[PDB]
DNA sequence: TGCGAAATTCCATGACA
DNA sequence: ATTGTCATGGAATTTCGCA
DNA sequence: TGCGAAATTCCATGACA
DNA sequence: ATTGTCATGGAATTTCGCA
């Protein structure tokens, strides 16, 4: 403060200040003549405050705030203080948008057997058909092959009773779902132990981490759409038509259908594959083993030139999932306790609770 | 000739009537041939509509070349002929009062009386266990059970134990009890 | 049909049909005898009805409709066939997404001075303040310098009273809005007229086009909540701060404020540029000349791989707006009539009007 | 000392009271001293409260450094003071009963006047008229208009018609009528 | 051991949430 | 305590039919 | 006529609709 | 009959302070 400002007015050296400038007293200040114009330097223990007065004009972030404070002041290394607040703006920082994108996302392995995933999820609401307002579609992982029930809501009741009948053919090792009401009630939990069958949950607000089933959902409703172009949208009696239908189309990168990938061979439907006529039952499935095993696997895409990835003891914010008007975005910044992988970490978050959550509905809190 | 597989021939027949469960009196009964994996879908009359509503089901997932049926009234009605005209499949009837499947429809009628005593009436919630039950028992003629032959897989519910499917000494005596 | 695959079954040379294979009759049919297996080869008349019912199972695209058809079936060029029906199905033509992006963005000109354009635009509703729900924005082109208006409706009435106010102060040349119901009604024509304002639309349903007053509603947004945060969301007091707020905050590319682009001096707000001291107004002012001149223009970004851009006479597909559910999501396809620039177009849409519209909401209408 | 410039100084003054306009009776009368730009204000009394509710509206726009005005009684309160301090504007008061500025509050009170007969009550809906006639009025003192010298540009509505701004033979007997 | 055309594969785009 | 997916239709690349 | 650090500029990311 | 925009904060690049 008073200190420093003091041996610089003689003329000696302190650290930070460049010595080939002028600086002098003047109004009761010092000063300084630098290239663009004469700048106060305060002291200091005034600079705290300056870049605050400053920041909360506008709440405005590095460049836009220094501009305000260049245009009065001169300091030693004054982004480092500017950046000091920001870092500490609880306003700015559960308000702002993040400026880094997530890392690539991953590629899980296609379950290795019909029957070891079902990814499951409600469609809906849709107009009402026969009392029927939503859709239970179950998609099983390794085949695609997926299963349509029509209920009047998206309900642990109707879950159970849609399941009742599907798990009369097979019965799943894992059921993988979102975090909705209908798939997290006790009720349902008993159900599935009773069975043998573990549940599995998406990170919270994260579809894409139950993609198989929300990308079935696409052609469920593309198809019924097409199907009832100018008639009233009466979908209930199509379901088994649409169902039928996508289980037995080709995946073009596939070339095979998922009834194919179920069965290993095609049923009593049009343009049934006959390529299999002359082999046994058992000669054809050694052939479907190896086609399930050799099927075309994604890879993990390229970073793209600005993502962030977790490190375990970072702050981070997650994102407020239904944000009220002119409310932040954010909510207050969390540590990192444990990176799951590159793409999931669970998160301690200050209340403080342990929180699975997805990287994607994270930023990177800024300013360290 | 070529050989045999699965959705090519389907056998159906009704089981009933049975004590009400739920609103249901009867079973139709499916079993695919080649696999002898077996279907069961409860209804409320053996009837030709009762029959395609149940149908319309399975057909949804997979199906036959032919059904195969004794001459029942559902199944040689005109209504149930054209249904299966619709889909083309080919309707087969064994003659009037005259192998694997012949085996699973005895396995499916006894598993029933097994259960069905003691609790007469919850045999509805039941359905899928037994089918579960009959599809995952192994064939002693082929290596494999239904479920193994329909998938070519294992299952998630191996049922290791083989029962008694016979009446016990309990049992007997409350069924000559409840059939009174 | 029956002509050309008679000559074939004898074993003379038909165009399309390799030499090399052997072809023939049997139960009932011409058969071939190709790598993949035996097909049955089809007479010419045969053949749309087969890649119909092909196509009609679930309404699939070229390979996942040819791979139904060659289980079955062998002609010459089956995909040509295949293309010829996809091109004729309406429903998939209305239903199907694109997968062509649309030509890289414009940057049009800066406006040259202030007052020669406006762009303008509603916010809100918002949670009640003072009985009031909106908030009308009004953003100079050339300087961002922004007015802030309160409004219990985005109505026409209101927004002549607001505009009365703010052109006590001066009259632009054109005003820009979108076709919302209050700047596009008779009554807001005439006041515009009645002023010698010429009244600009944005093409329906592109944001993109008023990109500016838009982008302003997210610092408006912003900075109202970070003001807001932890008190009660009583936004009306806060306009006039805001308003204020923002108009004299650096846009640190530009490395002016809107205030400062307007006036060409600071006025008696915190951290007051002073740069201009010794400068009598009139050199003042022809710096600003030159200061407005010499701004930042962005250019023009590199086109997407796989874009379109449109072509006079070109069929075309404009999205439907507000598309009920399970209801198709494009219009049926219709003509380019005009190219007005690379990303905006006249078409003539079948009924047939003339619209105007982005490309951003179209679609080129697949398999010509 | 250092060229004057806008913002420098406004001259805030009240002109009424005025015949009832949609409920408002006065004008707070804002003028930059440098530019000779003119703000307008309705307002319903003459008072502080109203004088700070219309010069919040324009120092949402622009803050000068000092204020001047006579010491009329809205403008010496210590509310009026208070606000001031608030926002680091400067008052300045000119002694009691004591250039451009005057002629632009002459030029004011007279192109009221002048409109306000034939319609002494539609006033109100002509305050954004009147001002920007004011505002691209030429001053014979500097070779710019208010509007050219605030914003260093022509502008869009040039008032190229230098009017009478005196009182015809019509209105002169009309406003001796009015005034009854 | 090479050419023109047909077949197949590649893959960006967008939509499910 | 967990994780994107895949139909689509022009373009790019490979294969086929023929010498 | 070159070094380390500070200042400035670049620019992807996302959000307004 | 018309058309994206720009605050943001790490990284990349340039400039400064000093010899
Ligand atoms: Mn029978
Ligand atoms: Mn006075
Ligand atoms: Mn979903
Ligand atoms: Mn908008
Ligand atoms: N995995
Ligand atoms: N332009
Ligand atoms: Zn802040
Ligand atoms: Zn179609």
């Amino acid at each position: 403060l008073d200190a420093e400002l003091d041996q610089l007015l003689q003329g000696h050296y302190i650290k930070g200040y460049p010595k080939q400038y002028t600086y002098f007293l003047e109004d009761g200040k010092v000063k300084v003549s630098r290239p663009e114009g004469v700048k106060i330097i305060p002291p200091q223990s005034d600079r705290q405050k300056i870049v605050l007065q400053a920041h909360n004009l506008a709440h405005t972030g590095r460049e836009a705030t220094l501009l305000k404070i260049a245009n009065l002041y001169w300091w030693p290394n004054m982004r480092k203080d500017v950046v000091k607040q920001l870092g500490r703006c609880q306003q700015c920082l559960i308000t702002n948008a993040s400026n880094k994108a997530s890392g690539p996302i991953l590629r899980p392995d296609r379950p290795q057997k019909p029957f070891d995933k079902f990814f499951i999820d409600y469609i809906g609401p849709l107009p009402p058909s026969q009392g029927y307002l939503y859709v239970l579609v179950v998609v099983d992982g390794m085949t695609g092959f997926t299963w349509l029930y029509p209920t009047k809501a998206p309900s642990t009741s109707a879950t159970v009773k849609s399941l009742n009948v599907l798990t009369s053919i097979a019965i799943p090792k894992v059921i993988h779902s979102d975090q909705g009401a209908a798939f997290t009630s006790s009720t349902f939990a008993e159900w599935a132990k009773e069975r043998g069958i573990h549940l599995e949950f998406s990170t919270p607000y994260h579809p894409q981490s139950h993609g198989k089933v929300e990308r079935k959902n696409s052609d469920i409703k593309r198809l019924l759409t097409k199907l009832l172009v100018g008639r009233p949208t009466k979908w209930y009696d199509l379901l088994p038509v649409v169902q039928l239908a996508l289980n037995n189309t080709y995946s073009p990168v596939l070339k095979y259908t998922p009834h194919q990938l179920l069965f290993g061979i095609d049923s009593n439907t049009p343009f049934a594959n006959q390529d299999t006529l002359d082999l046994t039952r058992e000669e054809e499935l050694s052939l479907l083993q190896e086609i399930r095993t050799s099927l075309y696997h994604p890879s993990t895409p390229p970073a793209s030139s600005r993502s962030w990835s977790p490190v375990v003891g970072q702050l981070v914010q997650e994102r407020v999932a239904r944000p009220a008007s002119l409310r932040p975005r954010w909510h207050k910044p969390s540590t990192v306790l444990k990176v799951l992988n590159p793409r999931t970490v669970v998160i301690l978050d200050h209340l403080g609770n342990n929180r699975t959550v997805s990287i994607d509905n994270l930023k990177p809190t800024s300013h360290q | 000739d070529r050989p045999q597989k699965p959705f090519d021939k389907f056998f159906i027949d009704y089981i009933g009537p049975l004590p009400p469960s739920q609103g249901y009196l009867y079973v139709l009964v499916v079993v695919d041939g080649m696999t002898g994996f077996t279907w069961l879908y409860p209804t409320k009359a053996p009837s030709t509509s009762a029959t395609v509503k149940s149908l319309n089901v399975l057909t949804s997932i997979a199906i036959p070349k032919v059904i195969h049926s004794d001459q029942g009234a559902a199944f040689t009605s005109s209504t149930f002929a054209e249904w299966a005209k619709e889909r083309g499949i080919h309707l087969e009837f064994s003659t009037p009062y005259h192998g694997k499947v012949e085996r699973k429809n005895s396995d499916i009628k006894r598993l029933l009386t097994k259960l069905l005593v003691g609790r007469p009436t919850k045999w509805y919630d039941l359905l899928p266990v037994v089918q579960l039950a009959l599809n995952n028992t192994y064939s002693p003629v082929l290596k494999y059970t239904p479920h193994q032959l329909l998938f070519g897989i294992d299952s998630n519910t191996p049922f290791a134990n083989q029962d008694t499917l016979d009446l016990t000494r309990e049992e007997e005596l409350s069924l000559l009890q409840e059939i009174r």
